[PDB]
RNA sequence: CCCGGCGAGGGGAGUGAAAAAGAACCUGAAACCGUGUACGUACAAGCAGUGGGAGCACGCUUAGGCGUGUGACUGCGUACC
């Protein structure tokens, strides 16, 4: 019973050489280098999904401050004024707002400054 | 029943092991003989 | 006219005849969920929450369509300790039309 | 316990013990597997690094030379006089316990049974020992892949049959537990049952 | 042919060793 | 029949089911070497990846910010055994 392996082989190395598209040099073509490429890959990927979700707020936050400072008060008095008038709606939709609707994003800061005095 | 309809007892025909086949299988590298010294060795071991 | 509501255990800024992508929800893709719990309403003027949600507000919508997203790829890897696994993940999600904004 | 004869309407009275027991089916897959086994030309071998023909010359140093180490031309890393551990010719039949072998017979003959798969008859033979004779003889029964068990082993029988490949004939002593399976229908003589009978009690 | 094949080859081998040279060296 | 040193090599015709079966002749992988289109790059410094992510080019997204290619800027990031 003897194994000859070529067929197995190539699909197993075909599979990495297609994950290892677009990158550079040795690293698309060499298998031995893509391997190591193809795994790193993976673990920048897990831990920029997590990433991810650090930097997006960060960005409505910084974006907020900037709109609240044009209606005259602070990020953290604004979320402050927000939370005690039970405002609940988040960063993400109030960076939105922030952009889009300036009127409105006004109106929140109302509300918000009314509760915090 | 058929030649092609015949199955064995249940539990009856374990596996068995396959060591140095790699990281999935559990056993592979060093093949359940840990780290160097005598026992590692082909042949190693000690008598009675 | 927008509005916003909860759903995903996150929320959204919705208008009339737009689809939005939601976590999974309990329902055939041709019958119809209500909102009851909105967060804001804007139209020509605005009425937002005070208590959270608005009172009289409701959002109505269609259920269109339940699928799974694109697969991703789980790498865990560590260096010189024999170790490595992969794993995939396939994420499920219901897509609704907004067919009214009640305010 | 009754066995319907096809054709003479004279019902035949067996034991129910061995033609009317249980399936066993653990029982009867270490019966056919050993058969198989059983079956085996163990005929191989391969050479070890003993057996390779050339000379144990050190190819080259153990020092000082910048390629790796060597000791033998022979090494089973080497192209040409690999096989690290060579095939050698072995026996790869089974033991069987008497009483596992005939309890084993005895629920695939039960199974046949309830299957309609086993056939009864008076008689079964042939006239002139003609292929084609016995041809015309099948279709008639309408059988076409079936084992033959007779009481005699009756020779017309057993050389009309030799041609025809979906047909074997076998006298009672000869059967074995691969053919009672490997056929569609199974055909046994009066006689032939009081022998199998006997034989598995 | 155009035989193709005038090398044998049978590339040689040299050995062993013409420097020995120091020092650390003790 | 041509180019061609009465050359090696071609290009034609013809044989041939098929000459990208034509004498380094079944099929015919990658390394490696080539030509062709798309995008990127001569003020910008580093396991060259991944998270964002403007512009351009295709496939209409074949009415709806859809598939692909490329992908400036920026955030995280010292290969394996």
């Amino acid at each position: 019973a003897r194994v000859k392996r070529g067929v197995i082989a190539r699909a197993r190395h075909k599979k990495i050489l297609k994950q290892a598209k677009g990158y550079y040099g040795a690293r698309s073509r060499v298998y031995r280098v893509a391997f190591q490429a193809v795994i790193k890959a993976g673990q920048y990927a897990y831990r920029d999904r997590r990433q991810r979700k650090r930097q997006f707020r960060q960005l409505w936050i910084a974006r907020i401050n900037a709109a609240a400072r044009q209606n005259g008060i602070s990020y953290s008095k604004f979320i402050n004024g927000l939370k005690k008038a039970s405002v609940e709606i988040d960063r993400k939709i109030l960076a939105d707002i922030a952009v889009f609707d300036k009127v409105a994003f006004t109106a929140l800061v109302e509300k918000a400054k009314a509760a915090l005095a | 029943m058929r030649l092609n309809t015949l199955s064995p007892a249940e539990g009856s025909k374990k596996a068995g092991k396959r060591l140095g086949r790699g990281i999935g299988s559990g056993l592979g590298k060093t093949g359940g003989r840990g780290h160097k010294g005598q026992k590692s060795r082909s042949g190693g071991g000690v008598r009675r | 006219m927008y509005a916003v509501f909860q759903s995903g255990g996150k929320q959204h800024r919705v208008s009339e005849g737009q689809t939005v992508r939601l976590e999974k929800l309990d329902i055939a893709t041709g019958e119809t969920v209500e909102f009851a719990e909105v967060l804001m309403i804007a139209n020509g003027e605005e009425v937002k929450i005070g208590v959270p949600f608005v009172d009289g507000g409701v959002i109505k919508a269609e259920v269109v369509a339940h699928g799974r997203g694109e697969k991703v790829k789980i790498v865990k890897f560590r260096r010189r300790k024999h170790y490595r696994k992969q794993q995939g993940h396939r994420q499920w999600f219901t897509d609704v039309k907004i067919t009214g904004i009640s305010a | 316990m009754e066995l319907v004869l096809k054709d003479a309407q004279s019902a035949l009275t067996v034991s129910e013990t061995t033609f009317g027991r249980d399936f066993n089916e653990a029982l009867v897959h270490q019966v056919v597997v050993a058969y198989a086994a059983g079956a085996r030309q163990g005929t191989r071998a391969q050479k070890t690094r003993a057996e390779v023909t050339g000379s144990g010359k050190k190819p080259w140093r153990q020092k000082g030379t910048g390629r790796a180490r060597s000791g033998s031309i022979k090494s089973p890393i080497w192209r040409s006089g690999g096989v690290t551990f060579a095939a050698r010719p072995q026996d790869h039949s089974q033991k069987v316990n008497k009483k596992m072998y005939r309890g084993a017979l005895k629920s695939i003959l039960s199974e046949l049974v309830r299957q309609d798969r086993l056939i009864v008859v008076e008689k079964f033979s042939v006239e002139a020992p003609k292929t084609k004779l016995l041809a015309q003889k099948l279709k008639d029964m309408a059988l076409e892949d079936v084992l033959i068990i007779t009481g005699e082993l009756d020779e017309n029988l057993f050389l009309a049959a030799r041609n025809l490949h979906k047909v074997d004939v076998r006298d009672a002593t000869g059967i074995d537990p691969v053919s009672l399976i490997a056929f569609d229908k199974v055909v046994m003589t009066a006689d032939a049952v009081k022998q199998v009978e006997e034989m598995l009690a | 042919e155009q035989k193709l094949i005038s090398e044998e080859d049978l590339f040689s081998t040299p050995v062993w060793i013409s420097q020995a040279q120091g020092i650390r060296a003790g």
